[PDB]
């Protein structure tokens, strides 16, 4: 059933992050004696909003939602790390390398296009 | 001839082009309004109607 790249080509789908079925809601256990690392950090982005500058200083300065221009370009996969157990029983993901960076142009009402570089860089 | 005041009064007896007189004064009218709301989309500023309303600009 895995898919081949013939299959995903100009489908979209690579832009997608893979999803875990309706069923696994279960639990992994951290051994704290053993490391950890991550293999791919998927990031699909589904919502950009950009808060407005409401020239008045006070007012409701809100996020407002728009629109993608730069198409299926958006997402940041391959990201490889280290997954540290910490002293006091957390988790510290610190990331390595990856496709950890995507510029991105929203639109918003009135054609101001708003480039932005979408990273989890470092 | 005609004085200059008059020139409109062939229109009289004639209403195949008093029709089409009319048809094109409401061609003007029409092509008035559609490019009186052009101009005032590209000037207008939607993005403050409490102090910057339509009636301000
Ligand atoms: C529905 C409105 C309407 C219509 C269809 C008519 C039609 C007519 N008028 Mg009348 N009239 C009207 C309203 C109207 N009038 C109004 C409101 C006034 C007072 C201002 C008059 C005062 C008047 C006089 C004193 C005379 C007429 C005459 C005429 C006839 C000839 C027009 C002509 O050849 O001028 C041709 C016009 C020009 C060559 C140039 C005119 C330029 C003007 C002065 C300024 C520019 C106008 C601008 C482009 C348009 C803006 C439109 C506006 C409503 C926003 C024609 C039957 C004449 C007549 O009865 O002949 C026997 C005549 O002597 N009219
Ligand atoms: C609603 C508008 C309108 C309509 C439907 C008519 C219709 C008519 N006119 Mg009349 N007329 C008008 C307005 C109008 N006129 C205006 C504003 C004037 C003063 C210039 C006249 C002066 C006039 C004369 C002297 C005569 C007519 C005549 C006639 C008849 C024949 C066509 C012709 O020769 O026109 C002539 C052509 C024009 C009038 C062109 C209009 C010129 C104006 C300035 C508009 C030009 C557009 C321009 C690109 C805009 C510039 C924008 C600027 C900001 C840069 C026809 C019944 C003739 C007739 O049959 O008499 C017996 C005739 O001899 N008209
Ligand atoms: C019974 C059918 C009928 C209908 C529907 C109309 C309707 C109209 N006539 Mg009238 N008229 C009629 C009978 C009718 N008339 C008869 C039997 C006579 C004696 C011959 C007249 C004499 C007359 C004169 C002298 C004039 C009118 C004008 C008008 C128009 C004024 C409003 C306008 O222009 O809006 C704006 C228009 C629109 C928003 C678009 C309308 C689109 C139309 C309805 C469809 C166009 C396609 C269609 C096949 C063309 C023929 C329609 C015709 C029956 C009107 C309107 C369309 C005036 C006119 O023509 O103004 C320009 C005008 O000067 N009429
Ligand atoms: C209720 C709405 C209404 C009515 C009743 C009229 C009536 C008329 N319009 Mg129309 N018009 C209208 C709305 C209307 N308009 C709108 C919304 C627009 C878009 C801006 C126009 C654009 C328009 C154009 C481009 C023209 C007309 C013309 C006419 C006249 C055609 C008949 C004629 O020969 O008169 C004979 C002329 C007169 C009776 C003189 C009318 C004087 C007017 C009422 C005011 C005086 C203006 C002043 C002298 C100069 C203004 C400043 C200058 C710097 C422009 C008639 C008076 C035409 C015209 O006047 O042809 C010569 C013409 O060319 N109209
Ligand atoms: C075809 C259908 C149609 C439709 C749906 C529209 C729609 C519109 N027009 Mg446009 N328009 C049209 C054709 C149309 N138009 C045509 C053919 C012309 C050339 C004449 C125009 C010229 C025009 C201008 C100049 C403007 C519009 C504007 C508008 C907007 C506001 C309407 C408004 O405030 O009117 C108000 C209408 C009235 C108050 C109607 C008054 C009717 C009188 C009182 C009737 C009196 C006589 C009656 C026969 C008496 C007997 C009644 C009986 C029942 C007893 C609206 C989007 C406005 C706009 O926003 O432009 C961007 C504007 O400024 N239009
Ligand atoms: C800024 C400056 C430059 C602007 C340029 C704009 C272009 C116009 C310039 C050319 C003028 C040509 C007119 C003379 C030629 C001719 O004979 O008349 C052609 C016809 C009659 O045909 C005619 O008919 C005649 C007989 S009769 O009138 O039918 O009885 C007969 O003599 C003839 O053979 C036949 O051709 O007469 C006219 O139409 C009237 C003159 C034209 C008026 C110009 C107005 C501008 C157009 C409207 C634009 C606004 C529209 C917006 C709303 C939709
Ligand atoms: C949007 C596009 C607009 C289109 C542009 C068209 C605008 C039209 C311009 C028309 C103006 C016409 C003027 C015609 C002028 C003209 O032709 O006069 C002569 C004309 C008399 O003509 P008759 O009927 O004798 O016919 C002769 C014919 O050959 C006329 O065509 O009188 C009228 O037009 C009546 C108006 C009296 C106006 C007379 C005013 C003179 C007074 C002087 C005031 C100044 C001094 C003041 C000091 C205090
Ligand atoms: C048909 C045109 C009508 C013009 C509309 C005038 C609006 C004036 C306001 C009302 C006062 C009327 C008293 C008039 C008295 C009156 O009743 O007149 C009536 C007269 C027609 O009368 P008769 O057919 O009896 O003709 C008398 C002539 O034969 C002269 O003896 O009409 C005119 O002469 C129209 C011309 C007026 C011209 C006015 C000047 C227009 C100047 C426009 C300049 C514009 C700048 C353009 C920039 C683009
Ligand atoms: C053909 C055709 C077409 C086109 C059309 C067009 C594009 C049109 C336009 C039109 C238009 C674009 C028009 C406009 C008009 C305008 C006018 C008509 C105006 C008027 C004005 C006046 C009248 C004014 C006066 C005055 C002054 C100047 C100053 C102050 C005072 C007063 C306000 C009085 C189409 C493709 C669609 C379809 C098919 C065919
Ligand atoms: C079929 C055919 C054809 C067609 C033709 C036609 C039909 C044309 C028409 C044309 C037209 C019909 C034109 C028109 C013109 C117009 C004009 C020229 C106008 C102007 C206007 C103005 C100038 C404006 C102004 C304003 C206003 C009014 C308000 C707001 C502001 C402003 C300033 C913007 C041809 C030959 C191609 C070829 C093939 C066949």
């Amino acid at each position: 059933q895995t898919l081949t790249y013939d299959d995903i080509v100009g489908t979209g789908l690579a832009n997608k992050c893979p999803t875990l079925d309706d069923t696994a809601r279960g639990a992994y256990p951290i051994d704290s004696s053993q490391t950890y690392r991550i293999a791919r950090l998927c990031l699909q982005p589904t919502t950009f909003l950009v808060k407005e500058e409401p020239k008045n200083k006070r007012q409701e300065a809100e996020f407002v939602p728009t629109k993608l221009v730069t198409r299926e370009t958006t997402s940041l996969d391959q990201i490889q790390g280290e997954l540290k157990v910490n002293s006091d029983g957390s988790l510290t993901f610190v990331e390595e390398d990856g496709i950890d960076f995507q510029p991105v142009t929203v639109q918003m009402a009135g054609g101001e296009r708003i480039p932005l570089l979408f990273t989890v860089k470092n | 001839g005609l004085p200059w005041y008059r020139v409109h009064t062939v229109l009289i007896n004639d209403p195949g082009r008093l029709i089409a007189a009319h048809l094109m004064h409401t061609a003007l009218v029409a092509g008035w309004a559609g490019s009186m709301a052009l101009y005032e989309l590209a000037t207008f500023d939607p993005s403050d109607p409490v102090l910057n309303p339509m009636w301000r600009q």
